[PDB]
C-alpha cells in the first residue's frame, strides 16, 4: 500500500550526481533567458518573458523580475510556482537580519542560507528540490557590487557574467567576445538587449517580452537606486539601438 | 403474495358464496347494483388461483339480467380500474378478467345493445397487449356495418 | 501502471477507486425511491428477504441522525455503520457551536468535504456507500439531498438508486413531468405514502409485503418510521384500492 | 491485479480483497453457537482436546465484558484477544460518562466502529475473527454477531466455524417447530445436541463441551459458566438423543 | 435523388436535425431508415424514420461518469 | 494512522517537468466549458450548467461561489476539489487578512495566496494536487476590474479574455475579435452569451445557464442605505429572468 511503494529521492546516487537535480537543469532551459552582467558601477539585469500569448496581459504582470528590497533584485528562471515560496522566504530573511544588526544584510550571507534550504531537501528532506535558478543581483558597501547565481543543487558560484535559462552557451559566448572588464553600466545596457535578440528566434524581441532593471551607485549623494524599468521605457531604448 | 393461507382460505370462501348465488340473483332482480357490490369484494382476491374460481360467479350474473344498460357500465369501468392501478402486475389477475371481458364480445344479444356496446368495449382493451386485440378488432368491424348505411 | 493501482492521478486523470465504488453500490442490489410530499418527504426502499437465522424485524439501514434528518443508506452494509457515525457526530457539533442542528443542504456540504479528503490520502479511501439524507427543512420545505462517494452532491425532486434505478426513473419521469408539478401537491402525508409504495410496485414490477417494507416519513421537526401495525393498514388500502 | 495487493484500495469489483482473505480463517476455526432463548442467551463452543496434555476446563475462549456480556470467538486466536480487550475498554468508558451498565444494542453499535477503522487503514490489518456476544440486561435478552467484515444484526440463532452448516440446518427446523421459543434450561440440553452434529465435521480429534449462559431468570442477568449437575445432565441426555 | 422523400413533411426537415455531424453518420442514418421502410411496403423513406434513426446513436460515453469528477 | 510515505510521490519526469502536474491538468481540459471576458466596467463569467437528471434540482447545483462580497469565482475540473479549496481560501483570506489590514483583500493579493496553496499540495507527500483551474474575477481600487486565471500548477497571470475546458480553443478565437478596449457592460454580456451558445448548442434557458457579472456598486444590495458611501457587494449573481431578458437584446 505505502510500505511496498517507494519514490525515494533521497538515495545517494552512484554517479555522485543526483538524477532528480539533473532533470531540473533541463527544465530551467525551457524557461526564458536571464542575463547578469556585472560592471564596476552596477549590475545590469535583463530577462525575457517566455509567454508570447496576445490575450494574456503580460504588461502588467511582472513574472521574472521581482524587487526584494533597495539593493537586491532577483531574476527568476525555472518553475514559477516553486519560485513564489522562495521569494517570500528571501524577503523575510533580509528584513530579519536588518532588524537585528541595523545593516543591510551582506549579499554573501543571504545567498548562502537560501542555497542551504535547497540542499536540505535532498539531504534528508524527502522533498523533491526546487527546480529554480535565481540570479541575485546584490550590492553592499564593503565588497562593492557582488553577483551570484544558485543552482537546484544548492550551490552558488560568483561571476563577473553569468547566464541562466535558454541559450546559456549562445549568450555566454557573445558576452565573452563583446564585454570587456572595463565596460561601464552604460555600455552594458546597449550590449544586453542586442545579444538577447540575437539568441532568440524572434525577428525583433519586442519591449513587451522584455524586463529590464539596473542596480547603480551612480545615483547621487552616495546612495543606491534600483528601478524596474516599465515596458514603455524599454521601448524607447529599443528603438535607439535599432532592434526595432 | 408471500402468505399461503389465502390459497386454501379463499377457494373455500368462493364455493360457499356460489351456493349463495341464487340469493344474490334475487337481490339482483330488485337492484343489480347491490348484487354487484357483494361481488366487488369477492373479485379482490389477492391470490390468482382462487380468482379464477370467483370470476365464474361474475360470468353467471349478466346472463340473468339479460342485459343491463346502466349497471353494466360500472362493471366495464371497474375492470379498467383493477388492471391499471395494480392487479398485482398487469398480467397476474388479468387472465382471470379475460373470461369476464370475453362475455360482452360473444353475447351478441339485441341489436339495441350491439351498437352501444362496441364503443364502450373496445375503449377498455385498447392499451393492453394480450389476446384482447384479436377480439377488439372483430367487434370494431360490427360498427363498420352500421357505418355502411 | 502503478499510478492507477494506488490512489494517485492516473495519466488519464481518472480516479479508478471512485469508478469501482459506483459498481460497489449496485452489488448490494438495493433499490430506493424517494418522492417529495407537500409537507413530508417519503422515502421507501427494499430489504432482502429475511433468513431464519436473522430477526426479520431488525433494521440497520435507517438511522435517526437528528430529529430533522433521517438517513437511509444504499451500498456496502459494513460501511453504512461507519458513515452513520459521522453524520450524527457533525450534527451535534453544529448544535454546540452554532446553536442548532444542521440543515439538509448544510449536512451534505460537510460530508462532501470529508469525502474529498479521504480520497487524497492513500491510507484513507472514499466510503463506498451512497447516502440519502431526507429532511423537511423549514426554509426549503421538503428536501432530499443525494451525496456521493466522490464528494459530489445535488438535491432532488425525487430520486432513485440501484441496478434497476433505470426503471424507477422512467416511471417518475412519467409521473412528475406530465402533470407538471415539482412535487406532490397532496396535503395529507398519508396519501403520499399510499402512492410512493404504489409507484415502487409498478416500476420494479414486484409487489411489496410488510417484511420488505420499512416506511420512512420526515416532517417538520420530526423523523419517524411507521409502526408495523400501520404498515399492514396501508397494505389494506393499497390492495383495493 | 495491483488493486487487490494494496490493502484498503478498492478492488476493481469493489472492496479490498484482504477482507475476504480474513473470512477464510473463520471457516477453518472451531464451531461456536449462540442461541437466543426466552430467558436469555446460551453460548456453547467446541474446545478440541488435541491431547491429554491439555488441562480440562481451562482453555476457555469465554471472556466476560463488564459482567453481563459473554463473549466468545472463532478464527485467528490472537486477533480475538485484541478485539476482546477493545470491548472492555468501551464498556468502562460508558460507565465513566453515564454511571450505569452499557445496553447490549449500544455495545453492538460501538464495537462495530472499531473494525471499520482499521480497514480504512492500509497500515493496520483486518480482524481475523467473528465474535458472538450478547447477554441479558434491563432491556432484555439480545443476541448479536459481529461478522469479520463488520456487520451486526439481531439473530434468533447464530453460528460460526467449520460446523456452521450442521448448526444452521438444525436451528432452522428447531425454530420452525417452536416459534414461541424455548427456555434457556431446555436449551442447555439442546445446545449440547447441536454441537454433537457439528462434531461430525470436526471428527478428527475428541472434544470437550463447554456451555456458558446469561439468563434473565436463572443467572439473574449476570453471566457465569454452566458446570456441575446442570452441565452433566446436558451431556448425558443429549447423547441418548443423538444415538 | 435516390428515392423521392415522402411528402409527410418537407425535404428541409432533415437539414435542421443535423447540427454539426459529418457525412459518415448521415450515411448510417439513411441506411437504417430505408430498411424499416421496406417492411411497411413503401419504397419512399418516411421522414419519421430518419427522425428516429438520427435521434438514436446518442450513447458515446454519457454525462454521468464525466460529471461526477470533471464537472 | 498515517501512510508510511515519508517522501514526495511527485517526481520530476526524466525529461523534466513534474508527472503529476501534467496528470492534474488533463482534468481541467476534459471538464465542461467556462469563458470570461474582462471588461472596463465589469467582468462577465459564464458557464454551462447542464441538468444532471431532470428529476434533480437544477437550482441547487452551483459553480459560482463567494470568496469576499466583492469577489466571486468559477472553476472547471474536479467538482469536489473545488469545494474544499474555496473553504480553505475563505479562512486564508478573511481572518489573517482582517488581522493585518481589516478589509476585504484586493484581487491581486487574493489570487497569489491561492497559488501557494496549490503548490504545497503537490510538494507534500500523501497529498495529490488539486486539479482545478479557477477564474477569480474581482474589483480593487488600484487596478480597476481585474481577471486572473489560476492554473493548478500554482501559477497565475491576468488575461483580457480566457477560457478553459473543452470549448476553450473555439471560444478564445471568437472573443479575440469581439474584444474592444472600451466596452459596455451590456455588450460584454451579449457577446458572452453568443459564444456560449456555440460551446454546446441548445438549452438556453437561463436556469441551465449560469451567469454572473462583477457589476457596479449597490448600497441597495448592501442592505443599509443609511450611509451609501460604503461599498456594496460588487459581485451580483443573476437571476434566471435576467438572463432571459439578455437574449432579446442580443
Amino acid at each position: 500500500g505505502s510500505r511496498r511503494y517507494d519514490s525515494r529521492t533521497t538515495i545517494f546516487s552512484p554517479e555522485g550526481r543526483l538524477y532528480q537535480v539533473e532533470y531540473a537543469l533541463e527544465s530551467i532551459s525551457h524557461a526564458g533567458t536571464a542575463i547578469g552582467i556585472m560592471a564596476s558601477d552596477g549590475i545590469v539585469l535583463a530577462a525575457e518573458r517566455k509567454v508570447t500569448s496576445t490575450l494574456l496581459e503580460q504588461d502588467t504582470s511582472t513574472e521574472k523580475l521581482y524587487k526584494l528590497n533597495d539593493k537586491i533584485a532577483v531574476a527568476v528562471a525555472g518553475l514559477t510556482a516553486d519560485a513564489e515560496i522562495l521569494i517570500n522566504t528571501a524577503r523575510i530573511h533580509a528584513q530579519n537580519y536588518l532588524k537585528t544588526y541595523n545593516e543591510d544584510i551582506p549579499v554573501e550571507i543571504l545567498v548562502r542560507r537560501l542555497s542551504d534550504i535547497k540542499q536540505g531537501y535532498t539531504q534528508h528532506g524527502g522533498l523533491r528540490p526546487f527546480g529554480v535558478s535565481f540570479i541575485y543581483a546584490g550590492y553592499d558597501d564593503r565588497y562593492g557590487y557582488q553577483l551570484y547565481t544558485s543552482n537546484p543543487s544548492g550551490n552558488y558560484t560568483g561571476w563577473k557574467a553569468i547566464s541562466v535559462g535558454a541559450n546559456t552557451s549562445a549568450a555566454q559566448t557573445l558576452l565573452q567576445m563583446d564585454y570587456k572588464d572595463d565596460m561601464k553600466v552604460d555600455d552594458a545596457i546597449e550590449l544586453a538587449l542586442k545579444t538577447l535578440s540575437k539568441t532568440t528566434d524572434s525577428s525583433a524581441l519586442t519591449y513587451d517580452r522584455l524586463e529590464f532593471a539596473t542596480i547603480r551607485k551612480g545615483a547621487n549623494d552616495g546612495e543606491v537606486y534600483q528601478k524596474i524599468f516599465k515596458p514603455q521605457e524599454i521601448k524607447d531604448i529599443l528603438v535607439k539601438t535599432g532592434i526595432t | 403474495m408471500s402468505r399461503d393461507a389465502p390459497i386454501k382460505a379463499d377457494k373455500d370462501y368462493s364455493q360457499i358464496l356460489k351456493e349463495e348465488f341464487p340469493k344474490i340473483d334475487s337481490l339482483a332482480q330488485n337492484d343489480c347494483n347491490s348484487a354487484l357490490d357483494q361481488l366487488l369484494v369477492l373479485e379482490k382476491k389477492t391470490r390468482q388461483a382462487s380468482d379464477l374460481a370467483s370470476s365464474k360467479e361474475v360470468l353467471a350474473k349478466i346472463v340473468d339480467l339479460l342485459a343491463s344498460r346502466n349497471k353494466w357500465d360500472d362493471l366495464n369501468e371497474q375492470l379498467t380500474l383493477l388492471s391499471k392501478k395494480h392487479g398485482q402486475l398487469k398480467l397476474s389477475i388479468q387472465y382471470m378478467i379475460q373470461k369476464v371481458m370475453e362475455y360482452l364480445k360473444s353475447s351478441k344479444s339485441l341489436d339495441l345493445n350491439t351498437r352501444i356496446s362496441v364503443i364502450e368495449t373496445i375503449r377498455v382493451v385498447t392499451e393492453n397487449k394480450i389476446f384482447v386485440e384479436v377480439e377488439r378488432a372483430r367487434v370494431t368491424k360490427d360498427l363498420v356495418e352500421i357505418k355502411k348505411e | 501502471g502503478y499510478d492507477r493501482h494506488i490512489t494517485i492521478f492516473s495519466p488519464e486523470g481518472r480516479l479508478y477507486q471512485v469508478e469501482y465504488a459506483f459498481k460497489a453500490t449496485n452489488q448490494t442490489n438495493i433499490n430506493s425511491l424517494a418522492v417529495r410530499g407537500k409537507d413530508c418527504t417519503v422515502v421507501i426502499s427494499q430489504k432482502k428477504v429475511p433468513d431464519k437465522l436473522l430477526d426479520p424485524t431488525t433494521v440497520s439501514y435507517i438511522f435517526c441522525i437528528s430529529r430533522t434528518i433521517g438517513m437511509v443508506v444504499n451500498g456496502p452494509i459494513p460501511d453504512a455503520r461507519n458513515a452513520a457515525l459521522r453524520a450524527k457526530a457533525e450534527a451535534a457539533e453544529f448544535r454546540y457551536k452554532y446553536g442548532y442542528d444542521m440543515p439538509c443542504d448544510v449536512l451534505a456540504k460537510r460530508m462532501a468535504n470529508l469525502s474529498q479528503i479521504y480520497t487524497q490520502r492513500a491510507y484513507m479511501r472514499p466510503l463506498g456507500v451512497i447516502l440519502t439524507f431526507v429532511s423537511v427543512d423549514e426554509e426549503l420545505g421538503p428536501s432530499i439531498y443525494k451525496t456521493d462517494p466522490a464528494g459530489y452532491y445535488v438535491g432532488y425532486k425525487a430520486t432513485a438508486t440501484g441496478p434497476k434505478q433505470q426503471e424507477i426513473t422512467t416511471n417518475l419521469e412519467n409521473h412528475f413531468k406530465k402533470s407538471k408539478i415539482d412535487h406532490i401537491n397532496e396535503e395529507s402525508w398519508e396519501k403520499v405514502v399510499e402512492f410512493a409504495i404504489t409507484h415502487m410496485i409498478d416500476a420494479l414490477g414486484t409487489e411489496f409485503s410488510k417484511n420488505d417494507l420499512e416506511v420512512g416519513v420526515a416532517t417538520k421537526d420530526k423523523f419517524f418510521t411507521l409502526s408495523a401495525e400501520n404498515i399492514e393498514e396501508r397494505l389494506v388500502a393499497i390492495a383495493e384500492q | 491485479t495491483g488493486y487487490d495487493l494494496s490493502n484498503s484500495v478498492f478492488s476493481p469489483d469493489g472492496r479490498n480483497f484482504q477482507v475476504e482473505y480474513a473470512v477464510k480463517a473463520v471457516e477453518n476455526g472451531t464451531t461456536s453457537i449462540g442461541i437466543k432463548c426466552n430467558d436469555g442467551v446460551v453460548f456453547a463452543v467446541e474446545k478440541l482436546i488435541t491431547s491429554k496434555l491439555l488441562v480440562p476446563q481451562k482453555n476457555v475462549k469465554i471472556q466476560v465484558v463488564d459482567r453481563h456480556i459473554g463473549c466468545v470467538y472463532s478464527g485467528l486466536i490472537p486477533d480475538g484477544r485484541h478485539l476482546v480487550n477493545r470491548g472492555r475498554e468501551e464498556a468502562a468508558s460508558f460507565k465513566k460518562l453515564y454511571k450505569t451498565p452499557i445496553p447490549i444494542p449500544a455495545f453492538a453499535d460501538r464495537l462495530g466502529q472499531y473494525v471499520q477503522a482499521h480497514t480504512l487503514y492500509n497500515s493496520v490489518r483486518p480482524f481475523g475473527v467473528s465474535t458472538i456476544f450478547g447477554g441479558v440486561d434491563k432491556n432484555g435478552a439480545h443476541l448479536y454477531m459481529l461478522e469479520p467484515s463488520g456487520s451486526y444484526w439481531g439473530y434468533k440463532g447464530a453460528a460460526t466455524g467449520k460446523g456452521r452448516q450442521s448448526a444452521k440446518a438444525e436451528l432452522e427446523k428447531l425454530v420452525d417447530h417452536h416459534p414461541e421459543g424455548l427456555s434457556a434450561r431446555e436449551a442447555v440440553k439442546q445446545a449440547a445436541k447441536i454441537i454433537y452434529l457439528a462434531h461430525e465435521d470436526n471428527k478428527e480429534k475428541d472434544f470437550e463441551l463447554e456451555i456458558s449462559w446469561c439468563s434473565l431468570s436463572e443467572t439473574n442477568g449476570l453471566h457465569k459458566f454452566v458446570k456441575g449437575d446442570l452441565l452433566q445432565e446436558a451431556i448425558d441426555f443429549a447423547q441418548k438423543e443423538i444415538n | 435523388s435516390k428515392m423521392s422523400l415522402a411528402p409527410e413533411a418537407d425535404l428541409d426537415s432533415l437539414i435542421i436535425r443535423n447540427d454539426s455531424l459529418s457525412g459518415a453518420v448521415i450515411a448510417a442514418i439513411m441506411q437504417e431508415a430505408g430498411l424499416r421502410a421496406v417492411r411497411k411496403n413503401r419504397y419512399v423513406i418516411l421522414q419519421s424514420d430518419l427522425e428516429e434513426a438520427y435521434a438514436t446513436q446518442v450513447k458515446t460515453d454519457n454525462t454521468v461518469d464525466k460529471f461526477d469528477f470533471y464537472k | 494512522m498515517t501512510d508510511r510515505y515519508s517522501f514526495s510521490l511527485t517526481t520530476f519526469s526524466p525529461s523534466g517537468k513534474l508527472g503529476q502536474i501534467d496528470y492534474a491538468l488533463t482534468a481541467v481540459k476534459q471538464g465542461v466549458t467556462s469563458l470570461g471576458i474582462k471588461a472596463t466596467n465589469g467582468v462577465v463569467i459564464a458557464t454551462e450548467k447542464k441538468s444532471s437528471s431532470p428529476l434533480a434540482m437544477s437550482e441547487t447545483l452551483s459553480k459560482v461561489s463567494l470568496l469576499t462580497p466583492d469577489i466571486g469565482a468559477v472553476y472547471s475540473g474536479m467538482g469536489p476539489d473545488y469545494r474544499v479549496l474555496v473553504d480553505k481560501s475563505r479562512k486564508v483570506a478573511h481572518t489573517s487578512y482582517k488581522r493585518i489590514y481589516g478589509e476585504y483583500p484586493p484581487t491581486k493579493l487574493l489570487v497569489s495566496e491561492v497559488a501557494k496553496i496549490m503548490q504545497e499540495a503537490t510538494q507534500s507527500g500523501g497529498v495529490r494536487p488539486f486539479g482545478v483551474s479557477l477564474l477569480i474575477a474581482g474589483h480593487d481600487e488600484f487596478n480597476g476590474f481585474s481577471l486572473y486565471q489560476v492554473d493548478p500548477s500554482g501559477s497565475y497571470f491576468p488575461w483580457k479574455a480566457t477560457a478553459i475546458g473543452k470549448g476553450s480553443v473555439a471560444a478564445k478565437t471568437f472573443l479575440e475579435k469581439r474584444w474592444n478596449d472600451e466596452l459596455e457592460l451590456e455588450d460584454a454580456i451579449h457577446i458572452a452569451l453568443l459564444t456560449l451558445k456555440e460551446s454546446v448548442e441548445g438549452e438556453f434557458n437561463g436556469d441551465t445557464i449560469e451567469l454572473a457579472i462583477i457589476g457596479d456598486e449597490n448600497p441597495d444590495l448592501l442592505g443599509y442605505t443609511g450611509i451609501p458611501t460604503d461599498k456594496g457587494p460588487r459581485f451580483r449573481k443573476l437571476t434566471s429572468q435576467e438572463i432571459n431578458d439578455r437574449l432579446e437584446a442580443l
